[PDB]
């Protein structure tokens, strides 16, 4: 719901997964 | 190839 | 998934496995979009050319999984289906146009560290992110190569491809309800969905609000990870009006 797309073990704890930066870098 | 799941879910 | 890597724990907590009751086997991927609704590809449930026409009672969904084959006690949750809804204009006869289906669970699933819904895109998030070169992420327990199977959930990041390149890569008629993704031969890097990945999510992390959105559903390809070929994905936003209608009417 209002909490969709925020992962308990990542976004919710401000931890990044090993490859999400690859996605961000492509969003030019 | 798959581990059997609890029977409760197949009832 | 071909040329991917092992997912991290809790990396894709919306991942769902469609599981056949008898014989017990993996049928498809899918995604959790709320506590009672699961999104998948229509061809996971209905594909007459292969004599496939599943009913609610043939299937289970398994949520919160990492291992492909293990029963993940105290972690995964297994849910029965109340009702299947297939897009009324799903084109199984020709090109898998509108390859989308919803499944309503008999009971709400409890969210946990390993179970959590993905967002569906609005028009603006779709417009902003569905651009050639922008990368999304595909996950699944499907085959590791075209012609074997993974111990745990696999992940691969792939760039969206220009529509003319998608069209020119295949003889199949493409439509606005599809997009394609994957690296070109010259780009060096590789990766693709494969058999068994059907129905799983193509997701993107919005750089505007830092939330994951499901932009696509693994739909079709010709072979797996072939040079000059691309994976095709159901365009979730283009079909969102139908998704919303079903949920509003039957939720
Ligand atoms: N290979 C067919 C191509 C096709 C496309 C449209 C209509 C008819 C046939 C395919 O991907 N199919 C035939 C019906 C389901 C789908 C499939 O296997 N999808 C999973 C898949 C398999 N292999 C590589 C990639 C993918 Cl997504
Ligand atoms: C698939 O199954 C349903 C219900 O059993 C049936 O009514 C339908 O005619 C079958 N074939 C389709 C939808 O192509
Ligand atoms: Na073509
Ligand atoms: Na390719």
């Amino acid at each position: 719901e209002a909490d969709c797309g925020l992962r308990p073990l990542f976004e919710k704890k401000s931890l990044e997964d090993k490859t999400e930066r690859e996605l961000l870098e492509s969003y030019i | 190839d798959f581990e059997e799941i609890p029977e409760e879910y197949l009832q | 998934i071909v040329e991917g890597s092992d997912a991290e724990i809790g990396m894709s907590p919306w991942q769902v496995m469609l599981f056949r009751k008898s014989p017990q086997e993996l049928l498809c991927g899918a995604s959790l979009i709320s506590d009672r609704w699961v999104l998948t590809a229509a061809h996971c449930l209905l594909y007459p050319p292969w004599d496939k026409n599943f009913t609610e009672n043939d299937l289970l969904v398994r949520i919160g999984k990492h291992s492909r084959t293990r029963y993940e006690r105290n972690i995964e949750k297994i849910s029965m289906l109340e009702k299947i809804y297939i897009h009324p204009r799903y084109n199984w006869r020709e090109n898998l146009d509108r390859d989308i289906a919803l499944m309503k669970l008999k009971k709400p699933v409890a969210f946990s560290d390993y179970i959590h819904p993905v967002c569906l895109p609005d028009r603006e998030t779709a417009a902003s992110l569905l651009q050639a070169g922008y990368k999304g992420r595909v996950t699944g327990w499907g085959n590791l190569k075209e012609t074997g199977q993974p111990s745990v959930l696999q992940v691969v990041n792939l760039p969206i491809v220009e529509r003319p390149v998608c069209k020119d890569s295949t003889r199949i008629r493409i439509t606005d309800n599809m997009f394609c993704a994957g690296y070109k031969p010259d780009e060096g890097k590789r990766g693709d969905a494969c058999e068994g990945d059907s129905g799983g999510p193509f997701v993107m992390k919005s750089p505007f609000n830092n939330r994951w959105y499901q932009m696509g559903i693994v739909s079709w390809g010709e072979g797996c990870d072939r040079d000059g070929k691309y994976g095709f994905y159901t365009h979730v936003f283009r079909l969102k009006k139908w998704i919303q209608k079903v949920i509003d009417q039957f939720g």
